[PDB]
RNA sequence: ACGAGACUCUGGCAUGCUAACUAGUUACGCGACCCCGGUCGGCGUAACUUCUUAGAGGGACAAGUGGCGUU
C-alpha cells in the first residue's frame, strides 16, 4: 500500500514527498492608486 | 630569499627550449623547499604543469609497487642525487635536470591511425616521457648493482644533460624518434 | 593561520593582509584545512575503488 | 632541413583508432601567416609550442 | 551649482558591501557591514594610493550582517545578520559585549536611540523587536504588525515625538508609538515591496523606497503623503544630508541626488570606466550614508568597493 | 553533471508565474523568497529552484521567455506594440505599378488614378529556376 | 505516473548557537628538575568551549565574472 498525506499524522505521515513543491496561492490585493494615512487612537 | 634544499639557488637557471617554457616549473613561484607539497595538482587537467619538475621527479621515482608512497625514500634520493650532481659537475643541478628534461624527452612519437603512423608529442607529454625516461634509467642501472639510486639518478640527470647516448633515456628517447621517423 | 589570528585581534588588518598574503601567494594550505580524507572501502574489492581478479575460464 | 617552432591556436577535436591524438592548427613562429593542421599525442591546450622535425608533412582534417 | 567626483575606492570586503554607518565623532572612521560575517572599522588617511585602510574586521555573525548602526558615543556599534543575531560591539577591543537572542529569521534592519538605550530589528519573522542593550524582550510586536518582511526600521531624532518608522514587503510604511509601543498611523498608497525607509534630522518628514522606484515623502506630526519622485530604477537605500536640504538615493547600479525644496535632479553618481560594456549588469548599489559634515558620502556596491563621493564647489 | 530536472524547471516556472513582483537577480534573497511563498521540503531543492528562478529572472530582463506568463505582457508586447510612425508605408506619393494591373483597374472605376507611375513593361520572359 | 533526480546516511566548513569531573583547554596556585624563564599526560581549583563530543541551524545554486550555443 501506498499511504495518503496527512499533517495529522494518524492515516498516513505528517511530512509530504521530497519531489512535492507545494506553492501557496497569492491572495488578490488592488495596488493603491490614491496615497491613503490611516492615523487612528 | 634563498631556496631549494636551503642551498640550490633559481635565479642561477634558464629553460632553453621554449617548447617546455610553460611546462617545466622551477622558476620563481614554483621555487618551494622540498620537493613534498599535499598539492591536489591531479585534479584538474593541466595542473600537473604547475607542479614543480623536483617535486615530479620524486614522484616519478618511487616505482615498482614496494616503493609506492615512499616519497621521504625519494625526496632523500633526489636530495643526495643533487649532491652529486653538483659535486660532479660544479652546476646548479636544477639546471642539469632542466638540460636532462629538454634533451631526454621525445619530440615526435608513433600512434596508430596498417602500421602506426607518426604524430608530433604534446609538450606535457613530452616533460611526462622525459621525466618517465630518465627516473626508469636510474632504478634500472641501480637494480641488482653495487651502486646506488643516488649515483644511477645523477649519473642518469648528467648524461641526459649531455645527450651522452650512454644515458637510458636519450637512448629510448632517440629510439622512439628513429621509429617515429621511419613511419612518415 | 594561529598567528594570520593573532595579526587580526591584537594588531591593524594591515599587518595581518600582508602576512596573510604572503602565507597564501607562496602555498595556499598554509592558510586552508585540505578538505580530502581516506575514502571508504566498499566490499567486492581490497579497498575504495579496486576490485578483485574477476576469473572467467 | 632544420626543426621549426609552431604555435597552438586552434585545438579543432579529436583524431586516431582510440581518441588518443588531439587535432591542431600550428602558427608557425617564422612565417606569422602559416598555418597548417598537425596530429598531436597526449594533453594539449590554446597557445603551448610543439617543435616539429619537419613542417612538410600535414594532417587530414577528421 | 556643483557636480560631484571619486576620490578612490575602499578595498578589502570579499563579500559584498551592505548598510553602511557614518558617526558624528570621527571623522576619520567609516563602519560598513558585509555579504561575508566580517564588518570594517575603517581608517580614512586620505592618502594618494587608498583614501582609507581597513583597522578592525568585527568578526562573528553565522550568516550576512543586514545592517550596522553606530552609537552617539562612538565607542560601541550594533549589527543585525540573516542568522537571526543582534551583537553589541566593543568598538576598542573589537569583541561582543552582549548579543540579542529571541528573533527566528534574517534580521534585516536595526536603529538606535538618542539615549543609545532602546535597540528595534525589522525581521522576515513578520515581527518588530524592542530591546534593552541588556538583551530583554521589554516588548513585541505580533498583535497589528507588517503582514511581511520588515527591509528597514528607523528612529525620530524628536525626543518629545516618540516615534519609530517602518517600511516593510506588505507596501506599507507603518509608524509606531515607542511609548504606547503599537501602530500610530499606515501610509498605504505605495506599489510594490520596500527595500529602504530614512528620517530627516528635524524628525518631521521621512522618505520610503521600494522596487518601483516611486521615492515617497511622509510627515510624522500629520501622517500625509506630500510627493512622489520618480527614481527610475529599483531604490536600495536612501539618506538625507545632516546639514542640506538634500536627499541621496542609491537607485540600481547609480545614486540620484534630489533637493526636497526643489524637486529637480541635482545629479546622479555613477562609476565612469565601465569594463562590464558588452552584456554584463554594471556593479549595483545597495547601501550609502553622508559623513558628520557632509562633504563625503560612502555608497556600498555589490562589486565589494565603498565608492567616495566629494562636493567640489 | 548539472542539468536541472521537470520538478525545479516547473516549480521556478510556477513561482516567478505567480510572484514575478518579489523576485529579482540576488540568489540569497530569491532563495529566502522561495521559503515564505511555497513549502519546498528540502534545502537542496530549495537552492536548486531558487538558483533556476534567478537565471530565468536574468532571462526575463533580456528579450521574452517562452514558457512563462506574467501580469503586463509585458511593457514591449502590450505598450510599444502601440508604435505607429508619423506617415503610413502605404502613403506612396509615386507607386510603382506594371502596364497588367493597369489593364485590371482600367476594367474597374479606377481607369485614372494621379499616383500611379506606370513602367516601361519587363523584357525577356526569363524567372524560372534552371533543372538539375 | 514509476524508474533518474529528489531522498536517507555519510565526507568536508563554521572562534556563530546550546552544552559538559565518563571530554578537555587557558589561567592561577602547590610541587619535581635545569641556569628570571624553560619542561611536566605531576597535583589541585577559577574561568571558558578553540581543539572534544552531538544537537539545532546556516552553507553551494553553475550563485558571480569571461568565452563558443535562438545566447
Amino acid at each position: 500500500i501506498m499511504l495518503p498525506w496527512d499533517p495529522s499524522g494518524k492515516i498516513g505521515p505528517k511530512k509530504p514527498l521530497p519531489d512535492h513543491v507545494s506553492i501557496v496561492e497569492p491572495k488578490d490585493e488592488i495596488l493603491p492608486t490614491t496615497p491613503i494615512s490611516e492615523q487612528k487612537g | 630569499d634563498i631556496k631549494l634544499f636551503g642551498k640550490w639557488s633559481t635565479d642561477d637557471v634558464q629553460i632553453n627550449d621554449i617548447s617546455l617554457q610553460d611546462y617545466i616549473a622551477v622558476k620563481e613561484k614554483y621555487a618551494k623547499y622540498l620537493p613534498h607539497s599535499a598539492g591536489r595538482y591531479a585534479a584538474k587537467r593541466f595542473r600537473k604543469a604547475q607542479c614543480p619538475i623536483v617535486e615530479r621527479l620524486t614522484n616519478s621515482m618511487m616505482m615498482h609497487g614496494r616503493n609506492n608512497g615512499k616519497k621521504l625514500m625519494t625526496v632523500r634520493i633526489v636530495k643526495h642525487a643533487f649532491e652529486i650532481i653538483h659535486l660532479l659537475t660544479g652546476e646548479n643541478p636544477l639546471q642539469v635536470l632542466v638540460n636532462a628534461i629538454i634533451n631526454s624527452g621525445p619530440r615526435e612519437d608513433s600512434t596508430r591511425i596498417v602500421r602506426r603512423q607518426a604524430v608530433d608529442v604534446s609538450p606535457l607529454r613530452r616533460v611526462n616521457q622525459a621525466i618517465w625516461l630518465l627516473c626508469t634509467g636510474a632504478r634500472e642501472a641501480a637494480f641488482r648493482n653495487i651502486k646506488t639510486i643516488a649515483e644511477c639518478l645523477a649519473d642518469e640527470l648528467i648524461n641526459a644533460a649531455k645527450g651522452s647516448s650512454n644515458s637510458y633515456a636519450i637512448k629510448k628517447k632517440d629510439e622512439l624518434e628513429r621509429v617515429a621517423k621511419s613511419n612518415r | 593561520k594561529a598567528l594570520v589570528a593573532y595579526y587580526q585581534k591584537y594588531v591593524d588588518e594591515a599587518s595581518k593582509k600582508e602576512i596573510k598574503d604572503i602565507l597564501i601567494q607562496y602555498d595556499r594550505t598554509l592558510l586552508v584545512a585540505d578538505p580530502r580524507r581516506c575514502e571508504s572501502k566498499k566490499f567486492g574489492g581490497p579497498g575504495a575503488r579496486a576490485r578483485y581478479q574477476k576469473s572467467y575460464r | 632541413q632544420p626543426i621549426k617552432l609552431a604555435r597552438v591556436t586552434k585545438v579543432l577535436g579529436r583524431t586516431g583508432s582510440q581518441g588518443q591524438c588531439t587535432q591542431v592548427r600550428v602558427e608557425f613562429m617564422d612565417d606569422t601567416s602559416r598555418s597548417i593542421i598537425r596530429n598531436v599525442k597526449g594533453p594539449v591546450r590554446e597557445g603551448d609550442v610543439l617543435t616539429l622535425l619537419e613542417s612538410e608533412r600535414e594532417a587530414r582534417r577528421l | 551649482t556643483e557636480q560631484m567626483t571619486l576620490r578612490g575606492t575602499l578595498k578589502g570586503h570579499n563579500g559584498w558591501v551592505t548598510q553602511i554607518a557614518t558617526t558624528p565623532q570621527f571623522p576619520d572612521m567609516i563602519l560598513s557591514a558585509s555579504r561575508d560575517k566580517t564588518i570594517i572599522m575603517w581608517k580614512l588617511t586620505r592618502d594618494e594610493t587608498n583614501y582609507g585602510i581597513p583597522q578592525r574586521a568585527l568578526r562573528g555573525h553565522s550568516h550576512f550582517v543586514s545592517d550596522v548602526v553606530i552609537s552617539s558615543d562612538g565607542q560601541f556599534a550594533l549589527s543585525g545578520s540573516w542568522d537571526g543575531t543582534l551583537r553589541l560591539w566593543d568598538l576598542t577591543t573589537g569583541t561582543t559585549t552582549r548579543r540579542f537572542v529571541g528573533h527566528t529569521k534574517d534580521v534585516l534592519s536595526v536603529a538606535f536611540s538618542s539615549d543609545n538605550r532602546q535597540i528595534v530589528s525589522g525581521s522576515r519573522d513578520k515581527t518588530i523587536k524592542l530591546w534593552n542593550t541588556l538583551g530583554v524582550c521589554k516588548y513585541t510586536v505580533q498583535d497589528e504588525s507588517h503582514s511581511e518582511w520588515v527591509s528597514c526600521v528607523r528612529f525620530s531624532p524628536n525626543s518629545s515625538n516618540p516615534i519609530i518608522v517602518s517600511c516593510g514587503w506588505d507596501k506599507l510604511v507603518k509608524v509606531w508609538n515607542l511609548a504606547n509601543c503599537k501602530l500610530k498611523t499606515n501610509h498605504i498608497g505605495h506599489t510594490g515591496y520596500l527595500n529602504t525607509v530614512t528620517v530627516s534630522p528635524d524628525g518631521s518628514l521621512c522618505a520610503s523606497g521600494g522596487k518601483d522606484g516611486q521615492a515617497m515623502l511622509w510627515d510624522l506630526n500629520e501622517g500625509k503623503h506630500l510627493y512622489t519622485l520618480d527614481g527610475g530604477d529599483i531604490i536600495n537605500a536612501l539618506c538625507f544630508s545632516p546639514n542640506r536640504y538634500w536627499l541621496c538615493a542609491a537607485t540600481g547600479p547609480s545614486i540620484k541626488i534630489w533637493d526636497l525644496e526643489g524637486k529637480i535632479i541635482v545629479d546622479e553618481l555613477k562609476q565612469e570606466v565601465i569594463s562590464t560594456s558588452s552584456k554584463a549588469e554594471p556593479p549595483q548599489c545597495t547601501s550609502l550614508a553622508w559623513s558628520a559634515d557632509g562633504q563625503t558620502l560612502f555608497a556600498g556596491y555589490t562589486d565589494n568597493l565603498v565608492r567616495v563621493w566629494q562636493v567640489t564647489i | 553533471g548539472r542539468v536541472r530536472t521537470k520538478t525545479v524547471k516547473k516549480a521556478a516556472r510556477v513561482i516567478i508565474e505567480k510572484y514575478y513582483t518579489r523576485l529579482g537577480n540576488d540568489f540569497h534573497t530569491n532563495k529566502r523568497v522561495c521559503e515564505e511563498i511555497a513549502i519546498i521540503p528540502s534545502k537542496k531543492l530549495r537552492n536548486k529552484i531558487a538558483g533556476y528562478v534567478t537565471h530565468l529572472m536574468k532571462r526575463i530582463q533580456r528579450g521574452p521567455v517562452r514558457g512563462i506568463s506574467i501580469k503586463l505582457q509585458e511593457e514591449e508586447r502590450e505598450r510599444r506594440d502601440n508604435y505607429v510612425p508619423e506617415v503610413s508605408a502605404l502613403d506612396q506619393e509615386i507607386i510603382e505599378v506594371d502596364p497588367d494591373t493597369k489593364e485590371m483597374l482600367k476594367l474597374l472605376d479606377f481607369g485614372s488614378l494621379s499616383n500611379l507611375q506606370v513602367t516601361q513593361p519587363t523584357v525577356g520572359m526569363n524567372f524560372k529556376t534552371p533543372r538539375g
